[PDB]
């Protein structure tokens, strides 16, 4: 089955260039009558299409972005890339790669099917900071019935995003990872919580796995009940 | 601004014109 | 210049009824109109193209109708799974998308479970104390969370974040984080989180004393 995977820097300094690469697998880009493109979505704005490229080297541009877009295809490694010059904060967004069906036949074809999962780009004048991870310890005060709540607190990181898993992916039922909030410090902060059978508290081990890719920070924090004295 | 701006392509590949006559005017075989 | 609008911006829909939903174009676009579904954190998915044509792999509950300037996407027998944002896209000249409309689910009111967490000893080493209070699996989204320290209410020192509407049971969760400094976390002793909400007959207060 056809799949697209973006990869590219979480963080890029303003007045510089952003480059992303899509790696298509489960189908070949050449030879193929399909264009390959990038769409982006800034936080709390609509989707905006950027450019697409066809195996033949034909390039379909959004005109409002054309002057700043370089888009290319490496037919052998099954990869097309986007380069966007002189970026501003207006360029912070989730960038998706997609297959672009263009056709000028009987029934026009000008859509994107299917898409990749997006990658968050951030344009920031700043430096990456990795998170500090703190336990949200179970207590008598974090139980209701026979269910207990515990979690991790991922603080002071930049930029987004962090991924949080529990027990290296084993535990995924009852997990709630909240959207990051911006703090006054200018950094993000998040918190992941899971509800588990309180009968299991002292016997099952609960570890939160935090991964902040833009700074090669990985943290595993075991979550035990806070010394109750 | 409708009815197919081909001006927003660098060129148009003859391969996606089907029978569209206006398309076949600009396009380019490869 | 074309311009795509959608209405309503957001829409709450009982599980099972039909959500009827619209896209409008400034000039006309004939039938060069697609619709996409975008569940949060997942990839967009083409629902319909041709302004009426269902893409392969799409249930017959989702149909598109319309032309020129007025389109409509309708989801009959709406499921909880369907909770996401829907964008339309015109392709008359080139790809332009609409602002999107968020489709929320309705369900019966559900009171939150309230849990509270004192700060980690590790964080207190650092100079800041974060107290967390959690409302789990409630409906609807609106909830008042007030902090009290020594029966002293607080202001401007707390932050919340709410999860996406759960695609299974259609609920929400919320976390409030009261941030203090290590010092004044010690100048006080009772940390309380008061919750008021539609599922509760009266407000409820989870609290702990420092050190149990």
């Amino acid at each position: 089955q056809l799949q697209l995977q973006e990869s590219g820097p979480g963080l890029v300094k303003p007045s510089e260039t952003l480059s992303l690469t899509c790696t298509v697998s489960g189908g070949s880009i050449s030879s193929s009558n399909y264009y390959w493109g990038w769409i982006r979505q800034p936080p709390g704005k609509g989707l905006e299409w950027i450019a697409s490229i066809h195996d033949s080297g034909s390039i379909y541009y959004n005109p409002s972005l054309r002057s700043r877009v370089t888009i290319s295809v490496d037919t052998s490694k099954n990869q097309f890339s986007l380069k966007l010059s002189s970026v501003t904060a207006a360029d912070t967004a989730v960038y998706y790669c997609a297959r672009h069906l263009v056709w000028f036949g009987e029934l026009r074809n000008n859509w994107f099917d299917p898409w990749g999962q997006g990658t968050l780009v951030t344009v920031a004048s700043a430096s990456t900071k990795g998170p500090s991870v703190f336990p949200l310890a179970p207590s008598s005060k974090s139980t209701s019935g026979g269910t207990a709540a515990l979690g991790c607190l991922v603080k002071d990181y930049f930029p987004e995003p962090v991924t949080v898993s529990w027990n290296s992916g084993a535990l995924t039922s009852g997990v709630h990872t909240f959207p990051a909030v911006l703090q006054s410090s200018g950094l993000y902060s998040l918190s992941s919580v899971v509800t588990v059978p309180s009968s299991s508290l002292g016997t099952q081990t609960y570890i939160c796995n935090v991964n902040h890719k833009p700074s090669n920070t990985k943290v595993d924090k075991k979550v035990e009940p806070k010394s109750c004295d | 601004n409708n009815d197919f701006h081909f001006e927003v392509f660098n060129f148009v590949p003859c391969s996606i014109c089907s029978n569209n006559p206006t398309c076949w005017a600009i396009c380019k075989r490869i | 210049e074309i311009v795509m609008t959608q209405s309503p911006a957001t829409l709450s829909v009982s599980p099972g009824e039909r959500a009827t939903l619209s896209c409008r174009a400034s000039q006309s676009v004939n039938s060069n109109l697609a619709w996409y579904q975008h569940k949060p954190g997942q990839a967009p998915r083409l629902l319909i193209y041709g302004a009426s044509t269902r893409a392969t792999g799409i249930p017959a509950r989702f149909s598109g109708s319309g032309s020129g300037t007025d389109f409509t996407l309708t989801i009959s027998s709406l499921q909880s799974e369907d909770f996401a944002v829907y964008y339309c896209q015109q392709y008359n000249n080139w790809p332009l998308f609409g602002p999107g409309t968020k489709v929320d689910l309705k369900r019966t009111v559900a009171a939150p479970s309230v849990f509270i967490f004192p700060p980690s000893d590790e964080q207190l080493k650092s100079g800041t104390a974060s107290v967390v209070c959690l409302l789990n699996n409630f409906y609807p989204r609106e909830a008042k969370v007030q902090w009290k320290v020594d029966n002293a209410l607080q202001s401007g020192n707390s932050q919340e974040s709410v999860t996406e509407q759960d695609s299974k049971d259609s609920t929400y969760s919320l976390s409030s984080t009261l941030t203090l400094s290590k010092a004044d976390y010690e100048k006080h002793k009772v940390y309380a989180c008061e919750v008021t909400h539609q599922g509760l007959s009266s407000p409820v207060t989870k609290s702990f004393n420092r050190g149990e």
